[PDB]
């Protein structure tokens, strides 16, 4: 089998020390179970550097064991050399456009199944074959949660900022034109802090309590309009439509959702401008995101919304759209199409899918 | 001199503190008033899940159905917290509702349940949808079919079905 | 200070201005 | 602070959607609508059942 | 009356010019 790494769904932990590996207790304290896996373990695909085994869990791997419980074949798994979802490419000789990364792994003819949250489309469908889906989705975009920047902050960013220095040149030349002493000064300062010449100072005691009058009203109009949060309606938003480049949006490379948008008409400047910093990881974009480097990560349902459930710092707003579902890969016409089905379908109606949703897919944030 | 600032700066102080408490006051009197105002599944609030949403229909009836075969996510969303029974689902809103805060299902029903409810602390919300109608099961090609078709069909041109109607459907101010 | 308000506030301070200046110079006179 | 937040409740409650809205749906004493008798509006309305 | 009373009518003549103006910039914004 060849599997690729993403949370909620598969785990990828280094091996400790002599090669054992460590022993987990759930929620419940149970056992979790694991197995043994080996892939790049050096870093990113750069230099191919030792590939020590390493301990693998999540969703996926005790579906894979329980699915093998019955018709008990065995089995052994292996991350993929590439990190990419499959999808299509050319080449500097481009006559056969072949597949990299995880269908091309599967398709080249050295490995056996695919157990991975891969989505399931048309053309996947005709160059492979999927079995029953045992999971539906559609994919959500996120963003920071908020700024709570709002906290006396705005002292001289209330849109006009001439505020402060106005009413301090007023003063200064009523003050002045008043002077006809350090007493006068301080008698001129409290009528601006309310601690001939009786008409004068009047008038000016008048002023002084319009303009206070008129400074609290136009802080409290500021300071009633800071409500924003636009938290994007979706992919109709036209802030977002437009390309601007103080709100760059991303996704990650060869994968579903750059096939779904470069074939579906729709528009073409979205996919230019998406594909200037589209990503080359599953997870290095939250970090980024979470960083501030981007903020706007379009990608598929289920393991957005809980990474952003998992740490209280993103949050998902829109509608939906586009719908799909995970399903289970395999070669073309392997002796092995109807076993997974059935199993698949049997379990889907037994309720075990909905014990593993429950055990693997919990709430933490709220 | 000297006191005479500082009891400026207090002052400042004072009048800067006054405009934040009014600001403050004035955004929060704009709260939460006219709250669930769901309107109908087409929205954000009660699509994807925004951590807190409690949905149920009853397990197998029209509802679930439709709505699995429609919205496939709410399927399993609902079934986690999916109530078997009706007359139970609106007992839970009882439970200081953390459990359960929305109970999709005919609005027929529903607006008998407010117009029983003499506390009236409830009140449906959201257009109609997926309007759908009734009738009378029969076997696959059973006879009698057209003679009770037209029965209930004559019944309901003379208004029969208003009489029974008017006779049960009552009406309470909520 | 928007604008209007802020001009209208600028005037009505000049204009008080001249006439405490001139009402002063006729109770001096008298 | 709360007379400013109540005189900013400024064309509420003046406005009406469509067929479908709870003053619609309920009216009790207050809020009669009625058309003119039986011309083509009043077939139209009693005709659909949905 | 030095300020039994006329000092009150004062007090309520400013602050409800104050809310009222309080209000009328809230509208106008």
């Amino acid at each position: 089998i060849v599997t690729i790494h993403q949370e909620p769904f598969v785990y990828v932990k280094p091996t400790m020390s002599d090669g054992t590996c460590k022993e987990e207790f759930t929620v419940n304290g149970d056992p979790v179970k694991k197995v043994i896996c080996t892939g790049p373990n050096d870093t990113s695909p750069g230099s191919p550097r030792h590939t020590v085994p390493q301990c693998c869990y999540g969703f996926c791997i005790d579906l894979l064991i329980k699915l093998a419980r019955t018709m008990n074949f065995t089995y052994e798994v292996h991350l993929v050399a590439d990190g990419k979802f499959g999808t299509q490419e050319r080449v500097n000789n481009s006559n056969k456009k072949e597949w990299n990364g995880m269908m091309g792994e599967l398709l080249s003819g050295q490995a056996d199944m695919i157990v991975a949250p891969l989505t399931i489309n048309n053309e996947r469908a005709q160059y492979i074959e999927f079995s029953k889906p045992f999971k539906y989705q559609g994919l959500t975009i996120l963003v920071k949660k908020e700024i709570p920047r709002s906290t006396l902050d705005s002292f001289m960013q209330p849109f006009q900022s001439t505020l402060w220095l106005l009413v301090g040149l007023s003063v200064h030349v009523v003050a002045v034109m008043l002077y006809l002493l350090s007493s006068a000064m301080w008698f001129s300062w409290g009528v601006l802090l309310n601690s001939s010449a009786r008409i004068l100072g009047m008038v000016w005691a008048g002023f002084a309590m319009i303009i206070v009058a008129s400074y609290t009203a136009n802080l409290a109009a500021f300071l009633v309009l800071d409500r924003p949060e636009e938290r994007i309606t979706g992919i109709n938003d036209p802030r977002l439509r437009n390309p601007s480049d103080k709100f760059i949006y991303a996704t990650v490379k060869q994968s579903s959702v750059d096939i779904y948008f470069r074939r579906q008409v729709e528009l073409s400047t979205m996919y230019r401008h998406m594909e200037k910093h589209n990503y080359e990881s599953a997870a290095e974009a939250i970090q980024a995101v979470r960083d501030n480097k981007l903020h706007a990560f379009i990608w598929d349902s289920a393991v957005l919304e809980f990474e952003a459930s998992q740490k209280c710092d993103l949050v998902t707003t829109g509608e939906l759209f586009f719908r799909s579902g995970f399903g289970i890969g395999m070669r073309k016409d392997s002796p092995w199409k109807q076993n997974v089905s059935l199993s698949i379908l049997k379990s889907h109606e037994n309720g075990f899918m909905e014990d593993l949703d429950k055990t693997w897919v919990r709430y933490q944030e709220c | 001199w000297t006191g005479r600032f500082l009891m400026n700066l207090w002052a400042i102080f004072c009048m800067f503190c006054l405009s934040t408490y009014t600001a403050n006051l004035a955004a929060v009197m704009v709260g939460e008033k006219i709250y669930e105002e769901l309107s109908g599944i087409h929205d954000p609030k009660l699509h994807h899940p925004s951590q807190g949403f409690r949905f149920g229909t009853v397990r197998e009836s029209s509802a679930e159905d439709y709505v699995r075969q429609s919205f496939p996510e709410m399927h399993e969303y609902m079934r986690r917290y999916n109530v078997p029974a009706t007359p139970d689902g609106v007992e839970y809103l009882k439970n200081d509702p953390e459990k359960l805060d929305a109970f999709i299902m005919d609005k027929a029903l529903l607006d008998y349940e407010v117009s029983i409810d003499a506390d009236c602390k409830l009140l449906t919300v959201g257009k109609p949808f997926a309007i759908e109608g009734y009738g009378i099961g029969l076997p696959p090609n059973s006879p009698l079919t057209a003679n009770i078709s037209e029965l209930i069909s004559q019944y309901k041109s003379h208004g029969f079905m208003d009489m029974l109607h008017d006779k049960w459907y009552r009406v309470v101010p909520c | 200070m928007g604008i209007k308000h802020f001009s209208g506030l600028f005037v009505l301070l000049c204009i008080g201005f001249g006439l405490s200046i001139l009402t002063t110079i006729g109770e001096h006179i008298v």
